[PDB]
């Protein structure tokens, strides 16, 4: 007869948004970068930001329709980038490839176009893991009230496994 | 075409005619491939094999 209890109902750490933490540490393609937060740009309700993953299938399968197990994907690589209007305006602050432990069966470089890019050596990225880091980013960008403009988001976060509301 | 193979040899029935039993096309070998089965009869030889190829003629 205890009740149930939410998050939201709580307090939660926010300043992994607002720092990098990966352990490639090579940092290369220093473009236009995954800029850090700040809390003058601290994350707001019923904001906007963009977004985009490029994914790698990892399954072999069977005929499985002539009247081993039917391929899925995992992710590649993830940019969310700052829709609002103002000076980063489109600038990313995550662009991250995958720290993927096991063999990739496919690069789908004509869906993707990956160096690959999932080398921990060869990085030229901030390649960094879902486990708890990045995870959490998108999750509390879904708890905060940070729509998430982009292109044929369903089943990405199908993909992804989020369930991002309506 | 597959269904029509199917109703073109699950309709051809004979003795000496082996009879069809189905065919599928598997992604088992590492690749594609049509395969198809037939009835085992053991110790299958041609008549040449019966004389001339193998022991005895």
């Amino acid at each position: 007869r205890k009740p149930f209890f939410s998050v939201d109902t709580y307090s939660i750490n926010y300043d992994i948004l607002f720092r990098d933490y990966f352990a490639n540490g090579i940092r290369d393609t220093a473009r236009r970068e995954y800029k850090l937060l700040t809390h003058d740009e601290a994350p707001k309700s019923g904001t906007l930001v963009a977004i985009d993953a490029e994914f790698v299938s990892l399954q072999s399968e069977l005929c499985e329709i002539d009247h081993i197990r039917p391929k899925r994907t995992a992710l590649a690589r993830i940019s969310i980038i700052r829709g609002e209007e103002g000076e980063l305006y489109g600038v990313p602050f995550v662009d991250d490839y995958v720290v993927n432990t096991n063999h990739i069966e496919d690069y789908l470089t004509r869906y993707s176009g990956i160096l690959p890019g999932d080398l921990d050596p060869e990085k030229s990225t901030k390649r960094l893991v879902r486990r708890n880091v990045v995870y959490r980013k998108v999750w509390l960008l879904m708890q905060l009230g940070c729509v998430f403009v982009g292109h044929g988001l369903n089943n990405d976060f199908k993909h992804i496994n989020i369930n991002v509301p309506r | 075409k597959i269904s029509k193979i199917y109703q073109i040899w699950s309709k051809i029935n004979c003795t000496n005619l082996i009879k069809f039993r189905d065919i599928f096309q598997t992604t088992k070998f590492g690749n594609l491939s049509i395969c198809l089965v037939f009835d085992y009869y053991p110790n299958s030889l041609s008549l040449y094999d019966y004389h001339f190829v193998n022991f005895p003629k």
